[PDB]
């Protein structure tokens, strides 16, 4: 698993492999990574399969009603804290590693870490899962303040194709999101839209 | 704001013997709409009268006739809610008896059950 | 009638019903007169014997909390035997805790603790529905010296140099303050109490219709035998 | 007869006479008054002095509710004290949970739930007090909620609460107070309480006052004494002729 | 064990082999390993038998109810996130995996359910120890939008990979077919597999057996 | 550890050592192993020092609470019996206890032992603790029923010496003391050292 | 009438009529007094006897080092209080090894003695008390109501008759503070005094004195310590 | 995994005389090879004639110290007058039995003035096993310190030797140079010796310094 | 906490005349995995109090969400009496215990420093309960790296003012980078005087590596 | 662990063990427990160091490979 969430100036980009492994066999190379928890917030998940999908489905409930109640769209700071509030009171019992991401019209793009454990940081670009160890050096070259969206898209792109290429547990299609003020664009790089980095030979 | 309730009874017997609270959902019951059974050699027919008291209800959103299992049936006379409560209870029941035994719940049973209820 | 009110209504003179009918309650009981003396504590009761079937030696109206400290009750003795229970208790598990003997004093408030701690509500199963209907006069000897204390239902305790409850307690008390003297001596204080308790009482004073205990320095709780009682009611 | 002794019944007419009888008991107590300015929340209080023995200060009437809440109340002082504990716990809870202070109108629904939970069984008793609660923020700008025995809550302009607030209300009415400041709202907010106040009917009292706002960055706290002094000196001089 | 499904262009197609091991030991040779769900669901189980068959029927004794409750035909959806939720608060103790497949309103839907609480929602799925003979054949011939007979043959070929390359799969092919209009339960569905004819025959006749003592009770 | 207690027509003997190791290391050689609950009823201590301790000490608790409600001491069976059952609600959890309840009653001289695994056996003659072996040796040898109470102080100072000289964690002083029909009483307390002068010279 | 027999029942005038009886049961205790200096805090208390040959009863109770209660109403009520006061002041010595200050444990006194008076079944604790402390914000005389109400007072007096106290401590307040602790002794003494008719007068035996200060711990002066300040108190000025 | 203790030095050395009490300890705090602090005494005063002292895990020595002095502080609201060296020994030998199946490791030694004024010295087991002792070491050098004091103040295994009774002067100075050769000889003691003298007078604490390697 | 996932080295606290210096370094390993360089280890209690952190990270924000809602409700009641740096460090005292009595320990050693009544407050608890007063602390690889060096300037001159106390704590950060593993060369420098607390950073230590050439 | 006690002092055979007081330092407390192998670059083969050998730690507390 290889996650990956970058701010640009107008809001995030959520990246993402598809691979789901049960040892060494794929159980699922088609997986979504990509967690919609409101309308222009998302995240990541690693770790526990079962751990983190029971952990964003209660923070979705937990942060609707808080939407709903409060009539006033939520804080990505609101769901960050929902989730280490939750990946915090059971650290013992949880494997779960998220990254939250989104947009709010107080805050503009954030992006949030809740590694295992549960603390919480704001970071410019988040990377987790098992793949995200072989692009740190890749990224910290790479990420420059005042990027695009269309910049941040293929940063998070050509970093998860490298994580992918060098990760057994990454790989399957990259799954993209962008989120602003105007709402979520979502793409699937598969085949040849994914970035390509030639083996050398010789 | 207290969760506890009454812990006395409020259905005592009378100095003649009776229980006039029974009594009196009987006669909440005698003041309900007309409902009729009728065992066939080969079935069993429920009918009663949902006459609302305007047009603008709508008459295919509450019905009096109910299903329990997929062969029992419930109607009612008297008060609405009550019974929507205690058909809730009866398919409850009706389920469990299921879970329990793997077949269908007797009629008999299920009746002995709610009236326990 | 008696269920117009909770158990923990105030009357509009400031005062808990329950606890007022209970005090009532105590008028009803045999007279028990404490005295202390520097030379230690006396402590007599009417037996109030109904038939002369019933056998006088199991009314116990005095019983031995500890070895240093006895008690004296009056009203309802079977209201009275949960909180002997309770002191007893409250007297070994100070011992093993700290190795040593309670003093009166605090033998006395761990009891009257008990006294208000009635309520239907907010309460436990077992909880205790009214109030008890006894009064106690504890009386034993501590590094303090001797000493007497009087409990009562409302929850007060108060020391008392010589003190008379019961249905008697208004004569005796009047009766007690006119002999009572700080230079008393023990004899003394047991004669006086003999008195005062022949006076009171409707039948005459023998060795089988009181009780009477006695704690002094250097020896234990001692509750009179029938041949010291009749040497002591020989001469009154 | 005998409809009006539990909260859990209803009267023939459809009246919970418990909660109207905690009403009553709030028309009893003094007034204290607060107004919503395009800045900030003041409020006002008319402490009555019952005996001189007492400290200055002794039962206030103005709490902090949180950093940038502050609540003004009115009735019985014991019932106030322990809304005013429900009100900072809820927003000790909501900070904790969601990592940021609480929304005033949030913070006012939860404290109006909690109090409309007490008139609806005989086990408990409606609260015998009625509150304000003022906030200030950048983001939500300035806030005013008042809450009553049942349970209501609204939103204000200026509201007032007590003995007398008709006539406050009708003192308040004479305001423009969405164009004003807080400096100025705060020797209003004085005058009225002199004005209101019955030298006749009560030996003495004490003006306390309270803001939240932009002078305060967006915290509550009593007015300064320098403010306090001048707002008292122009609410005599405005009571002279 | 070997238990798949998928997702063609008018509903839900699932299999199952038919045979149930104690160990090395074939204990049956016609298990029914495809459970009823609601009229539009049904499910295949792998795991703890008895863990999946107590699942199975609490769930569907729920979902029962909520469509009594409600009036309307079950959703897949209400199953999976039941069994998700039930599954995941045992922690993984409650050994079920379970392909639970139907169609509703939305259409059909296709769900893997693995016993800690995970799902996937997947156009075909395998599961038991024969899965990944049948996922090969899933990934070699799947294609989207397949008519009914094809998705049939698709899924009894890869019941039978698992069936013939798998030591704990065998017997036959159990077929269950669901659609909007109406629901096939094909039990067997191939018989793949048959016992021996007989060469010779054993020795069992009348009075082979000493008898110590009889008692006989006649029932009125 | 050695205790050991034996009945004859004059009591009950109850001898014991006061040597408390931690490890290989003395922790002390002046403990006092016979625990006086009462006026009537004595104990051992053998095992974990505060284990023994404290439950005797709650033992005795209870049986001044029996005496004040029922006006009427406590029997040795009942006092065993009380300890036993008290014991036996931590069994398992590490407490190591082996004790001796002595002490006389309606029924005469009484001696029972109890252990924290459960034990609560009546016998004549008793020995506990880790040097109990050799006390049990120089006991029956010279254990009669017919002793004379001077004998019968000679028979348990001897054996505890010999448990002392044999064992490694008994020593410092025998401390003997003899149960009769009217309370116990504390025969003396005698050093090894002394003990040895005395009896090898 | 029907709305006095129930703490959780409002009267059609917006009162509640069993904290005013336990504010009666308060009235109907001894008269004690409180008052502050700059630097002290002193309870004087007027304690009663049953009977000529029963000890006076205890008014003054230890809190802790630096708080001491004195009492008028229901006895057992007082100690309750004085137990959770107590255990408080414990709680807070432990946790966070500084005292607890006054104002704080009013308030937790005032929270505790709101409860009783909302729930069906409970009663108002009968019990007023007057608090003297000193912390770092100095000497605090505090008075607590069966209504959970409390008082932060330059004087106060409770208990029967205490009306003739409370005019005394109103007429001498403005010198209350500047007195040393004699003085401020002998003021409290003069305005218990005050409570008490012509016949009776202010002895050993009647008398408790409970005094906090800066450089002094709580401390209670009761029979032969009270002599002291008995002493230099002139006559009745009737 | 997690351990719950550490074991942080100390040594607490109490004598008791025919009229007065010493309770000495040095004020090295430690963990493994490295020293937390070099003032760290571990004598506490609970009452005007009781002295206690705590070695071992120094958690556990804190909250001991605080439960006994809430305590004490409750005895003496209970009983209207202050605890007693014995009560104080008996209370303590209930507390440190309460947690017998989760122990604090603490070595408690506890010095005063009896109630007919004869010093008194009692020390505990981490369990509660406790009795009355002339002297007696406790801590990381109670097994070098146990045998000199025996040999000195005991007069054991000496022959032709009056048992002359100890007076302060001697004890003093039998503390100060019984911590110096500990300090010598083990690695967790040093860097200074603190003494509290219980007398009829009150207590009298003193600071001796010892070496810092 | 029985894993710590996300942790910071150490901490040193030293006391000057007029307050005392807390400085730490801005880093969150995973391991032996530089994860997270731009985060504070170093919190603002009270106006009179400040507080640094070592151990597990996730630990600190739970304890420092505590502290500061204790804070919070305390300037609440604006009774005028606030928490000294005592009365922290004998809270997160009783915390630690209770937390390790329960066998959750919090994965923590926090050093507490504080200015109140003109006299400095250094205080030192560890997850165990150990809690203890010195004129300088250091936790973890600063126990045995930054200690001694602290201790020996003490030892020469027990009083330092606060430009000799700020250039020591700088002199241990740059031998903290030099010898310790798990540090980073991005640190913060946290002061209290009568004044306030006051945190500065991130800083930066100039390091010499003439001895590669050897 | 090191909080055993009477197992030795009952029985001088069997399972339990323990004297009659408890003393960690007595009964196998850590104390200060060092690796042997802190302070190297690799870690020490099991056995390397006898017991009751005078070991000197190549390191402090904490530095172990």
């Amino acid at each position: 698993t290889t996650i990956m969430a970058v701010q640009f100036d107008g809001g995030v980009v959520l990246g993402a492999d598809s691979r789901t492994t049960t040892g060494s066999y794929i159980a699922n190379r088609v997986t979504d990574k990509l967690t919609p928890i409101h309308d222009r917030i998302f995240c990541c998940r690693s770790g526990s399969a079962a751990d983190t999908q029971a952990v964003a489905d209660a923070v979705t409930y937990q942060l609707g009603f808080h939407s709903i109640e409060l009539n006033e769209p939520p804080l990505v700071h609101t769901a960050a804290s929902l989730f280490k509030e939750m990946c915090y009171r059971y650290r013992e019992d949880l494997m779960a590693g998220i990254i939250i991401a989104g947009w709010d019209p107080q805050e503009g793009g954030q992006v949030y870490s809740v590694p295992m454990g549960g603390m919480m940081v704001r970071q410019p670009f988040a990377i987790g899962g098992s793949g995200s160890s072989y692009i740190y050096g890749y990224v910290d070259a790479t990420y420059r303040e005042g990027m695009t969206k269309e910049e941040c898209l293929q940063f998070t792109a050509n970093a998860l194709a490298l994580a992918m290429e060098r990760d057994g547990s990454s790989g399957g299609v990259i799954r993209l999101a962008a989120i602003a003020e105007p709402g979520v664009e979502r793409q699937v790089l598969l085949g040849d839209q994914i970035p390509k980095f030639t083996i050398a030979t010789l | 704001m207290a969760e506890r309730g009454y812990s006395f009874s409020l259905t005592t017997f009378s100095p003649s013997g009776k229980l006039v609270q029974i009594e009196y959902a009987l006669a909440a019951v005698a003041g309900g709409a007309p409902s009729v059974g009728i065992k066939a050699a080969n079935g069993v027919v429920l009918a009663t009268e949902k006459k609302q008291k305007s047009i603008l209800y709508d008459e295919r959103s509450v019905h009096k006739v109910e299903p329990i299992t997929k062969h029992i049936g419930l109607v009612y006379s008297g008060m609405g809610p009550d019974y929507r409560v205690l058909v809730h209870r009866a398919r409850k029941l009706a389920q469990q008896y299921y879970l329990v035994y793997q077949e269908p719940i007797p009629t008999a049973q299920l009746v002995q059950r709610v009236a326990s209820v | 009638s008696e269920y117009d009110r909770g158990v923990n209504t105030f009357s509009p003179e400031g005062r808990l019903f329950q606890v007022e009918y209970a005090i009532e309650a105590i008028k009803l009981g045999s007279t028990a007169i404490g005295i202390q003396t520097s030379e230690g504590v006396c402590l007599a009761v009417e037996k109030r014997i109904t038939s002369p079937l019933m056998e006088p030696s199991s009314i116990e109206k005095i019983v031995e909390i500890d070895a240093h400290i006895g008690c004296a009750m009056s009203g309802l003795i079977a209201d009275a035997k949960t909180l002997i229970d309770k002191a007893r208790v409250e007297t070994q598990n100070h011992w093993f805790t700290y190795n040593e003997t309670m003093t009166v004093e605090s033998v006395t408030q761990a009891v009257s603790n008990l006294a208000l701690q009635f309520g239907e509500e907010d309460a436990d199963p077992g909880a205790m529905s009214r109030p008890f209907g006894v009064a106690l006069l504890f009386g034993g000897v501590d590094e303090k010296g001797p000493q007497l204390f009087h409990m009562d239902p409302s929850g007060t305790f108060v020391q008392c140099d010589a003190r008379a409850i019961g249905s008697a307690s208004e004569g005796a008390q009047s009766s007690l303050q006119e002999v009572y003297h700080k230079s008393m001596t023990l004899k003394e204080a047991i004669k006086s109490s003999l008195i005062i308790l022949k006076q009171v009482m409707e039948e005459k004073l023998n060795a089988t219709n009181i009780e009477l205990a006695t704690v002094q320095p250097g020896q234990n709780f001692h509750m009179f035998t029938k041949e010291e009682l009749e040497e002591v009611i020989k001469d009154i | 007869t005998g409809y009006d002794l539990s909260a859990s019944t209803f009267s023939p007419d459809g009246r919970v006479f418990q909660v109207e009888y905690a009403m009553k008991a709030v028309e009893n107590s003094s007034t204290a008054i607060g107004i919503r300015c395009k800045d900030g929340v003041v409020f006002g209080v008319e402490k009555l002095v019952l005996s001189k023995l007492y400290e200055e200060g002794s039962n206030k009437r103005l709490f902090n509710v949180d950093r940038h809440v502050g609540m003004a109340v009115a009735g019985l002082l014991a019932d106030a004290r322990s809304l005013a504990d429900i009100a900072r716990e809820e927003a000790s809870n909501f900070r904790s949970n969601f990592g940021y202070n609480i929304p005033l109108k949030h913070l006012a629904d939860r404290v109006a739930m909690y109090v409309h939970a007490y008139t609806l069984y005989s086990a408990v008793r409606p609260f015998g007090c009625s509150f304000m609660l003022g906030s200030y923020s950048v983001n939500d700008g300035a806030q005013l909620y008042m809450i009553d025995p049942s349970g209501v809550s609204y939103g204000y302009w200026g509201c007032a609460i007590g003995k007398a607030r008709q006539a406050a209300k009708t003192e308040i009415e004479k305001l423009q107070m969405k164009e004003m400041t807080c400096r100025d709202v705060v020797k209003e907010v004085a005058k009225i309480i002199y004005i209101v106040h019955d030298e006749v009917k009560d030996k003495a009292f004490e003006l306390e006052l309270s803001w939240v706002g932009e002078i305060t960055n967006g915290r509550h706290e009593i007015v300064p004494k320098d403010v306090r002094e001048e707002a008292e000196k122009y609410a005599k001089e405005s009571l002279k002729e | 064990t070997t238990i798949a499904g998928v997702v063609y262009k008018d509903g839900i197609v699932l299999g199952a082999d038919t045979r149930a091991t104690e160990g090395m030991v074939v204990a049956d040779k016609n298990c029914s390993k495809i459970h009823f769900i609601s009229p539009n669901i049904y499910c295949c189980g792998a795991g703890t038998a008895a863990d999946t068959d107590m699942t199975t029927q609490l769930i569907s004794s729920n979902l029962e109810l909520h469509s009594l409750s409600t009036g309307r035909l079950p959703r897949v959806v209400t199953a999976n996130r039941m069994l998700k939720q039930m599954l995941f608060r045992y922690q993984g103790y409650i050994g079920a995996a379970l392909v639970l497949g139907g169609v509703d309103v939305t259409g059909p839907h296709l769900y893997s359910i693995y016993p800690h609480g995970s799902t996937d929602k997947l156009p075909y799925v395998t599961m038991g120890s024969g899965s990944l003979a049948a996922m090969a054949v899933f990934e070699d011939k799947f294609r989207p939008d397949m008519e009914e007979e094809e998705a049939k043959k698709l899924v009894s070929e890869a019941i039978a990979a698992g069936i013939f390359n798998d030591l704990g799969s065998g017997s036959n092919i159990d077929l269950c077919v669901i659609s909007k209009s109406k629901l096939d339960f094909l039990r067997p569905y191939s018989v793949p597999n048959k016992k021996g004819t007989r060469f010779g025959r054993y020795r069992c006749e009348k009075g082979t057996n000493a008898v110590l003592t009889e008692k006989v009770t006649t029932l009125e | 550890t050695t205790t050991l207690a034996f009945k004859f027509r004059h009591g009950v003997i109850v001898a014991a050592d006061s040597r408390a190791t931690a490890g290989a290391y003395i922790a002390s050689q002046t403990v006092k192993k016979v625990i006086e609950i009462n006026p009537y009823l004595l104990g051992t201590m053998a095992g974990g020092a505060a284990d023994c301790s404290f439950w005797e000490r709650l033992l005795a608790r209870q049986c001044r609470i029996y005496e004040l409600r029922n006006k009427e001491r406590i029997s040795v069976a009942a006092a065993s019996k009380l300890l036993a059952n008290m014991v036996y609600q931590y069994k398992g959890m590490g407490l190591s206890m082996g004790t001796m309840i002595c002490g006389w009653d309606k029924r005469g001289p009484g001696l029972y032992y109890v252990d924290s695994e459960g034990n609560r056996i009546s016998g004549a003659t008793f020995s506990v603790g880790s040097g109990s072996v050799y006390a049990y040796g120089v006991m029956d040898r010279g254990y009669s029923y017919d002793l004379e109470v001077e004998e019968a102080y000679d028979l348990a100072r001897r054996a505890i010496y010999q448990a002392t000289y044999r064992d490694a964690y008994s020593g410092g002083s025998v401390s003997l003391y003899h149960v009769r029909e009217d309370g116990w009483i504390r025969v003396s307390s005698d050093n090894v050292a002394d003990l040895h002068d005395k009896y090898s010279g | 009438n029907q709305y006095d027999n129930d703490v959780t029942v409002w009267s059609p005038q917006g009162r509640i009529h069993q904290i005013e009886y336990a504010m009666e049961a308060v009235k109907q205790g001894s008269a004690t007094v409180g008052l502050k200096s700059k630097t002290h805090a002193v309870l004087v208390a007027l304690k009663r006897a049953q009977s000529e040959l029963a000890a006076h009863q205890k008014k003054i109770l230890h809190v802790d080092n630096h708080i001491g209660i004195s009492i008028a109403g229901l006895t057992a009520d007082a100690r309750l209080l004085c137990n959770f006061m107590r255990q408080e002041c414990l709680d807070s010595r432990f946790v966070f090894d500084r005292p607890l200050p006054v104002s704080r444990l009013v308030s937790l006194i005032g929270s505790k003695t709101q409860i009783p008076t909302q729930r069906y079944g409970r009663r108002p604790y009968g019990v007023g008390l007057l608090i003297a402390g000193y912390d770092d914000m100095g000497p605090h005389i505090f008075q607590t109501c069966p209504s959970a109400n409390y008082f932060d007072c330059r004087a106060m007096s409770i208990g029967a008759r205490s009306q003739s106290a409370r005019t005394y401590l109103e007429r001498h307040m403005s010198e209350f503070m500047e007195c040393n602790l004699n003085e401020l002794v002998k003021h409290g003494l003069r305005a218990l005094r005050e409570t008490l008719p012509a016949e009776q007068d202010l002895t050993t035996k009647n008398v408790s004195i409970g005094i906090v200060g800066k450089d002094l711990e709580f401390t209670i002066y009761d029979d032969d310590d009270v002599s002291p300040f008995l002493e230099g108190l002139e006559e009745r000025p009737q | 995994r997690f351990s719950p203790y550490a074991f942080n030095g100390g040594t607490v050395l109490a004598i008791a005389g025919e009229d007065f009490s010493i309770v000495a300890s040095d004020t090295r705090l430690s963990e493994g090879f490295s020293i937390h602090t070099r003032d760290s005494p571990k004598c506490y005063k609970l009452t005007d004639k009781t002295v206690i002292g705590c070695s071992g895990f120094h958690g556990d020595c804190l909250t001991l110290t605080k439960i006994i002095e809430a305590r004490l502080k409750m005895y003496k609201h209970s009983n209207n007058k202050a605890m007693t060296t014995g009560a104080i020994a008996a209370m303590l030998s209930t507390i440190l039995y309460s947690r017998r199946f989760f122990p604090y490791y603490v070595y408690n030694i506890i010095g005063g003035l009896d109630e007919e004024g004869k010093g008194a010295v009692y020390s505990f087991d981490p369990v509660g096993s406790y009795q009355r002792d002339s002297f007696k070491a406790g801590g990381s050098a109670s097994a070098m310190l146990q045998p000199l004091l025996d040999n000195q103040v005991g007069f054991k295994n000496m022959q032709n030797v009056e048992h002359v009774p100890l007076s302060l002067d001697r004890a003093m100075r039998l503390v100060k140079d019984v911590f110096i050769s500990a300090a010598e000889r083990d690695v967790y003691t040093g860097d200074a010796l603190k003494v509290c003298i219980v007398t009829k007078e009150g207590i009298r604490g003193e600071t001796v310094p010892l070496r810092k390697d | 906490t029985q894993n710590p996932m996300v942790t910071g080295t150490s901490v040193l606290g030293l006391k000057f005349e007029g307050g005392v210096v807390i400085a730490a370094d801005m880093l969150g390993s995973y391991g032996s995995l530089a994860r997270f360089r731009n985060i504070s280890r170093i919190m603002r209690v009270n106006n009179s109090t400040m507080l640094g952190a070592s151990g597990d990270y996730a630990d600190f924000q739970y304890l420092k969400q505590v502290l500061g809602q204790m804070v919070i409700d305390e300037e609440l009641l604006g009774d005028g009496h606030s928490y000294s740096p005592k009365a922290i460090h004998s809270w997160l005292t009783r915390a630690m215990y209770s937390r390790r009595s329960k066998m959750n320990p919090l994965w923590n050693t926090m050093v507490i420093g504080g200015y109140a009544d003109g006299e400095s407050f250094l205080g030192y608890v560890d997850m165990l309960g150990v809690a203890y007063e010195a004129p300088s602390l250091a936790t973890g690889y600063g126990a045995y790296l930054a200690q001694p060096l602290l201790r020996e300037v003490l030892e020469k001159q027990p009083v330092l003012s606060q430009t000799e106390a700020r250039e020591l704590v700088e002199r241990c950060m740059r031998v903290l980078y030099y010898r310790d593993a798990r540090s980073y060369n991005r640190f913060q420098i946290a002061t209290v005087t009568e004044k306030g607390v006051e945190i500065e950073g991130p800083l930066s230590a100039e390091t010499n590596w003439d001895i590669a050439h050897m | 662990g090191p909080f055993v006690v009477g197992g030795e002092d009952l029985d001088p055979f069997g399972p339990r063990r323990g004297g009659m007081i408890v003393d960690p330092l007595r009964s196998g407390f850590p104390r200060a427990l060092i690796d042997p192998s802190s302070g190297l670059p690799n870690r020490l083969p099991p056995g390397a160091v006898p017991p009751g050998a005078r070991f000197d730690p190549f390191g402090p507390i904490g530095t172990s490979p």
